[PDB]
Formats: structure tokens, sequence, C-alpha cells
């Protein structure tokens, strides 16, 4: 199937502390396997998953000053940022990052990413050509003539195709999964002539999953209550949808669960 | 600008009173990433709750699970209590043991 | 293997 690579980077400064925390955090097909944070007694990328540790200290010791180096560039590029929002001294400010690179499942490139947010905000992001710049904001202006001075998307662009697959290819080796939902409807009576049936899919990965009720064979979008997906902490997932019917009508309304795993989707009702 | 948490409270198994599970607090789509969660049980502190490292989502907003150690019952409340800037007050969740 | 950033914002 397809395949990707993420390094999600944090920078935060709050008033009451002197130097900005950064955090790198680093995903395979959206699961993490290594981590950087400054806070800790030893600041290193540190293995995530158990095929991470399979890589030698070299490995280790040169993403670790990497790292190193990103914590200064993230610092520098906070303070300018201040400057450029005329932000004073005395708030909660925050830089954040994501990269990496798609690939299809013939495990060739589809798409490199390079994406920047202050405050939480689009800031500046590489474009899909991989040679251009998109900055919303007039502050942003600053950064992405720079950035087009000095041709940074070169190296950018070098990386996405290059180490980006590289590595991931390295990565998708040493680690060389899906769970499907059970699902199961509750039976809970809202009021007097009312019913509330909730649909539950529980246990599933992938997170992405869909469930809807139906009434002949009547889709009902609005009307039906449900929960965001939400992780079981075991590394599965869980939903609900639930909808309201008239009693003794409930053998006329049926659940479907769509998700990656089933063979096909799966229908189901209450049962007594 | 400020997001506000969404918070839930849920166990990761099927509740069974007088059965040991995992009650667990998500909460998600809160910026700046600093926050403080508590876990409750009949308004007191959980004392070890095992919380999950900062990370964040696509749209740039950040997540974090609270969880610990349960033994749900027919009569003790279970809660999630959140202090973040978004908002004035802090805001609690209680466990719904049909959600 | 995370990329490394040259020139900051």
């Amino acid at each position: 199937g397809p395949h990707s690579m993420r390094y999600f980077e944090t920078a935060v400064s709050r008033p009451g502390l002197e130097e900005p925390r950064y955090i790198s955090v680093g995903y395979v097909d959206n699961k993490e396997f290594v981590r950087f944070d400054s806070d800790a007694e030893n600041p290193r990328y540190e293995p995530r998953a158990p095929w991470m540790e399979q890589e030698g200290p070299e490995y280790w010791e040169r993403e670790t000053q990497k790292a190193k180096g990103q914590e200064q560039w993230f610092r520098v590029s906070l303070r300018n940022l201040l400057g450029y929002y005329n932000q004073s001294a005395g708030g909660s400010h925050t830089l954040q990052q994501m990269s990496g690179c798609d690939l299809g499942s013939d495990w060739r490139l589809l798409r490199g990413y390079l994406q920047f947010a202050y405050e939480g905000r689009d800031y500046i992001a590489l474009n899909e050509d991989l040679k251009t710049w998109t900055a919303a904001d007039m502050a942003a202006q600053i950064t992405r003539r720079k950035w087009e001075q000095s041709g940074a998307a070169e190296h950018y662009k070098a990386y996405l195709e290059g180490e980006c697959v590289e590595w991931l290819h390295r990565y998708l080796k040493n680690g060389n999964r899906t769970d499907s939902p059970k699902a199961h409807v509750t039976h809970h009576p809202r009021s007097k002539g009312e019913v509330t049936l909730r649909c539950w899919a529980l246990g599933f990965y992938p997170a992405d999953i869909t469930l809807t009720w139906q009434l002949n064979g009547e889709e009902l979008t609005q009307d039906m209550e449900l929960v965001e997906t939400r992780p079981a902490g075991d590394g599965t997932f869980q939903k609900w949808a639930s909808v309201v019917v008239p009693l003794g009508k409930e053998q006329n309304y049926t659940c479907r669960v769509y998700h990656e795993g089933l063979p096909e989707p799966l229908t189901l009702r209450w049962e007594p | 600008i400020q997001k506000t948490p969404q918070i839930q409270v849920y166990s990761r198994h099927p509740p069974e009173n007088g059965k040991p599970n995992i009650l667990n607090c998500y909460v998600t789509q809160f910026h700046p990433p600093h926050i403080e969660i508590q876990m409750l049980k009949n308004g007191k502190k959980i004392p070890k709750v095992e919380m999950s490292d900062m990370s964040f989502s696509k749209d740039w907003s950040f997540y974090i699970l609270a969880h610990t150690e349960f033994t749900p019952t027919e009569t003790d409340t279970y809660a999630c209590r959140v202090k973040h800037d978004s908002m004035a007050e802090p805001k609690t969740v209680y466990w719904d043991r049909d959600m | 293997m995370c990329l490394r950033l040259t020139a900051v914002m």
C-alpha cells in the first residue's frame, strides 16, 4: 500500500521560560517512531518503536546533533517572528513544522511536504513543485523573499526527493497492519415513546472509519449524534454513532460500519 | 489565537462494574500546547495518571491522552478536569458508561 | 531521517 514519513516539530516560548522548548516527532505510516525533546535530562533522538532499536549509535548521534541545530534554528526563527508581527515581550508563542514525503504503492515519491505554522496558523509552505513558496501573511513575505534569495528550496527539494525517500525505504524494510472494527448496537430509551440506538465500533486500526444509520435505505446525516474517533490507548481506536427512534420500530434501523480493514462494510441492527 | 480543548472521557474496554479497566481522558484541538489535565474519582484526584507526550495533528492543533486504572461501580463518579488558557474556568467532563 | 532547515525565517 501507500507509505509516508513525517517529522512534526514544535518550538514553544512562554513568558516564564528563558528559552524555548523544542520537540521533534518522526512518523512512518502515521505512527511515531522517533522523538527528540529538549526538556529531557540529556536531549537526544530516542527510538519510539521496537523496530527502530535496529539503528546503531552513530545514527542516533547524527540525528541528535541535527536536532540540536534545529533547536537553535527555531529559537532564532521565533525571535525574528516576534518582530515581524510587532509582538511585544511577555506572551506565549508557537512555531510548528511538518515535513516529509508520501509514497505510492510502488514505493515511488508521490509528494513532498514542508509547511510551517506560527501561533497555530499557516505561515509558509513549500508548494507541490518543491520550487516555489506560498505565504499568506504580510509578515510572512519577509521570510519568503529571504528563502527565495538564498535558494533554500533547492536543498529541501533534494531532501524530499532523495533522503526522505531513501530513508523511508530503509525504515519500511526494518518494520515490515490493520485491525477490523468489532461492532454492536446498544439500546437506550431517551424518552417515553423514543429510543436511542448506539452503534459502536471498537478495536480498529487505522483510526479512519465511518458509521452511518439508515432508515429504509435512507442515510440520516443530520439528526445523528457521534463522537470523534478516540484512542483506546492500546493502539486501537473507537467510535460510536447514535440515533433516536420510535420504540418497536428498532428493527427498521440499520447501522453501517466502513473501515479499510473490512472485506465489505458491516451492516448490523439492535439485537434483543 | 487560542483554541478550546475538546474532551472525551471513556473506558478502554466495555465497562463492567467491579471489573478492572482503563479510564481515558482524551483532550484535542487546543492551542497553545500548555495544558493541565486531572482525573477525579468522587471529586478526588486520582494519584497516578499516565500522560501521553505532546503531539499535534495535520490541522496544527495539539492533543493528549491521559489515562489511569479504574474499577467502575454503580455509584462512583469519574471525571476529567482540564485547565487551559482558552478558558476562564476549568472544564470538567464526567464519565458516562454508555458513551 | 529528519530534514535540516538552512536559512532562518
